[PDB]
């Protein structure tokens, strides 16, 4: 029995950036622009989606 | 072959090297939070036994 | 009074190769519905309950 | 906390009445049993090319409601995410662009029960050829520039915490009326008399400073918190804050005046 | 439905048939013109579009 890996995501905040390869088994990537984040301290960081 | 026998391999327990493909698909962030959202299939070896 | 509402998605399933027809590897982890129908004359109604 | 919406010298005579005109309509709450839950959002055109030259809209969204299309044809043209009403993203999608499309494009949110609406403008242009085909932004409005037949997209959010989603319990709109002693300097009042949305209100103080500190009984519905204090007293000397709070809506509010007992003259 | 049109200009075009045996008459412009050829079954059969 395995356990899937979540680690903590990259934010790059109203920019850009590029998805990269792992060589750890199985591994996936993926980006996504017009982020919402938000947590317990609010918005992560700050620019108009 | 994901929902299957042995869908992790490894030559031995302690080996770094590790390969597995199991369909693991990332979700788009839907929510007010930071949260990534992970879609994969049962593990095989549950399965099997 | 009405209100909106959350409900999950369910792990897409693997749509397979079958001449003249379709095999579907589904996969869940509670009881959900599944149905489907003909696009033709024949309603060829069909619906079912899958555990795991 | 709440901010000052505007601070008055009162010369308040005394044992003649003075007023504080303290309220405001939008704070006005719903009559009827069934106070207003839902919010609209919607986009609507207004294309010149039309001889008609009137506004149309496009579409609108219900708060906890079902996506509904006015016309036959923006179905499938016009893509409107579910999913983006919580995040506030309230844009819109053009699969194809006609000559007869481009125009004038406007978001519009609406509210009842905050009595709150905004609305935001942009313009859309079409042409036969890209080279031309570029976005522009004119400080009062933003031009789309696309070729004909193009996919387009035109952005409308607001990133408002009253307009996501927060399923709050409606908590009571505070309204307090609070006088200074005399010789107090502000923020030091002790609350003269309190109002809640339920219509319920708490006295402080004597019964009969109350009585002709008369205050409409339909002040929590009309929203006319405004303090009208009878047979003044030296002791009624001091400043006066009203203070509002919505916490559904998110409003905070406070009107200080300087209530100073003057002999007549 | 349309394209430009050059003195001794050569163009390609896409459709679609709903028989193998592609013998037809296509006109180009006001002109006609007959066109034969046969057409093979594809790998993938099953498709919604
Ligand atoms: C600000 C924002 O949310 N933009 C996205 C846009 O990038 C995407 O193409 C569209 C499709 O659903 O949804 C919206």
């Amino acid at each position: 029995k395995f356990h899937t890996v979540v680690p903590s995501p990259q934010v790059k905040c109203c920019g850009s950036l590029e998805c990269k390869a792992s060589s750890k088994a199985d591994y996936t990537c993926r980006v996504f622009g017009g982020v919402y984040p938000f947590m317990w301290g609010g918005a992560q960081c700050f620019c108009d989606s | 072959n994901p929902g299957a026998f042995g869908d992790i391999q490894a030559s031995s327990l302690d080996a770094t090297d590790i390969v597995a493909r199991t369909d693991i698909r990332l979700l788009k962030p839907s929510v007010k939070n930071i949260h990534v959202p992970y879609t994969q299939a049962v593990s095989g070896y549950e399965m099997w036994k | 009074t009405p209100t909106v509402c959350p409900v999950p998605l369910a792990h897409t399933p693997t749509v397979t190769k079958w001449f003249k027809g379709i095999t579907l590897h589904l996969t869940a982890t509670r009881p959900t519905l599944l149905t489907t129908r003909k696009l033709g004359l024949r309603a060829d109604a069909t619906a079912e309950w899958i555990t795991g | 906390n709440s901010v000052v919406v505007s601070v008055l010298n009162i010369s308040a005579t005394l044992g003649s009445q003075a007023v504080l005109p303290c309220k405001s309509y939008r704070m006005v709450w719903t009559q009827d049993r069934l106070n207003d839950r839902q919010r609209v959002v919607h986009w609507d055109v207004y294309s010149t090319y039309y001889g008609d030259n009137k506004m149309e809209r496009l579409c609108d969204m219900y708060s906890a409601g079902d996506q509904r299309v006015y016309s036959s044809y923006n179905q499938g043209r016009i893509f409107m995410p579910q999913n983006a009403f919580t995040d506030g993203n309230f844009s819109l999608v053009i699969k194809d662009v006609a000559e007869s499309d481009g125009g004038i494009y406007s978001c519009n949110l609406h509210h009842h029960y905050c009595h709150l609406y905004e609305t935001v403008k942009i313009q859309l242009d079409v042409t036969k050829k890209a080279k031309a085909a570029k976005e522009y932004w004119d400080g009062e409005k933003a031009v789309i520039v696309a070729l004909e037949g193009s996919t387009v997209m035109l952005p409308c959010v607001n990133r408002n915490q009253i307009w996501t989603e927060r399923h709050s319990e409606e908590e009571q709109q505070v309204v307090h009326w609070d006088r200074q002693p005399p010789g107090v300097p502000h923020d030091r009042a002790d609350r003269l008399i309190d109002l809640y949305a339920s219509g319920e209100r708490r006295s402080y103080g004597p019964l009969f400073i109350r009585q002709k500190m008369n205050i409409t009984d339909t002040a929590f519905a009309l929203g006319d918190f405004s303090l009208r204090i009878s047979e003044l007293e030296s002791a009624d000397e001091g400043t006066y804050s009203c203070h509002l709070h919505h916490h559904y809506c998110g409003l905070h509010e406070r009107r200080i005046y300087q209530v100073f007992v003057t002999e007549p003259v | 439905a349309t394209t430009h049109v050059t003195a001794t200009g050569s163009i390609t075009l896409h459709f679609s048939t709903s028989s193998p045996q592609a013998n037809f008459i296509v006109s180009l412009c006001g002109k006609k013109t007959t066109c034969n050829a046969e057409c093979k079954p594809p790998a993938d059969h099953i498709i919604g579009e």
